[PDB]
Formats: structure tokens, sequence, C-alpha cells
């Protein structure tokens, strides 16, 4: 009896704030061939639609606040695929893969525009590598991140 | 507050969606 909390729609609003860099607060073709394109690919345009369709249970063209919630809330019964989760580690790592440095992220985490940079980052990996290594490994992320 | 969340997330929405493609065989 909680869920009258803000710290949801808190963050998933900071997820869109940060992928929409148009203002319209929505996930499209055009927002995501954009963000898509910066990261380093170019497909085609009725590719796009098709990964319009394959997840825009309304029809809007365009997925916004219910519509986002539903996707990552309808869990259509379980597959154990953690494929997902792992690609978007070796998108961190841009070279090596096993563990993040703070040179590699900064070039993945100045990609976007907000306004990190050598010292904040540091704060994080720091903060994070738990153990204190060095670097982050998969353990303090499969630990810190982990699913409640 | 300060987390690698809102970051690990938003490339989510877009690996998501590249994944939606179709990642089968037969
Ligand atoms: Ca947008
Ligand atoms: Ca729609
Ligand atoms: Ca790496
Ligand atoms: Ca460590």
């Amino acid at each position: 009896a909680d869920q009258l909390t803000e710290e949801q729609i808190a963050e998933f609003k900071e997820a869109f704030s940060l992928f929409d860099k148009d203002g319209d607060g929505t996930i499209t073709t055009k927002e995501l061939g954009t963000v898509m394109r910066s990261l380093g690919q170019n497909p085609t345009e009725a590719e796009l639609q098709d990964m319009i369709n394959e997840v825009d249970a309304d029809g809007n063209g365009t997925i916004d606040f219910p519509e986002f919630l539903t996707m990552m809330a309808r869990k259509m019964k379980d597959t154990d695929s953690e494929e997902e989760i792992r690609e978007a580690f070796r998108v961190f790592d841009k070279d090596g893969n096993g563990f993040i440095s703070a040179a590699e992220l900064r070039h993945v985490m100045t990609n976007l525009g907000e306004k990190l940079t050598d010292e904040e980052v540091d704060e994080m990996i720091r903060e994070a590598d738990i153990d204190g290594d060095g670097q982050v490994n998969y353990e303090e992320f499969v630990t810190m991140m982990t699913s409640k | 507050k300060r987390r690698w969340k809102k970051n690990f997330i938003a490339v989510s929405a877009a690996n998501r969606f590249k994944k939606i493609s179709s990642s089968g065989a037969l």
C-alpha cells in the first residue's frame, strides 16, 4: 500500500526527458532513428514501421506514458531471455568486454549531451565498485541493479 | 538520484525496440 509514491513516475519520466531529445516525450521512428542513428546504425524505413507495430499496443504510431509502462508491465509469461540486459552490457563496453573503464564509458557517456565528464563518472564508478578493484565488474552490476 | 538507472533504462528502450525485430530461426 505505497504505490501512491512518486519515485516511480519520476524514474520513467527521467528516461523520457533524456531520450526525447525533442519535447513530445514519446519513442517514435523519428526519435528512434535519431538516437539509434547516433549510436552507429541506419536501418531502412519499412523496417522501422515494423518495429512500431510489434510494440504499439494502441496504434498512434508513437508510444507515450500508458503505452510505455504497458510494454514494461504487461509481461507475457516468461521466456527466461536475459539477452536484452546482456546487449545493454556489451554496448557500454565498446572495447574489451568484462569491465567498464572511465575513458571507455566517458565516450559512451558523452555521445548523449547532458553534463557529465571524468570527475563525475568517477564518483559513479567508485561508488558502484563496492569492492574497489578499480573497474566495474558484472557482479556489482547485477547486484546493484538487481531486480528487487 | 544519481545512478546508472535512467542511463541503462534509456538504452534499454532503444535496444529492446531493435530486438523486437525478430531474433528467431524457424
Ligand atoms: Ca521524441
Ligand atoms: Ca499509440
Ligand atoms: Ca568493455
Ligand atoms: Ca570491483
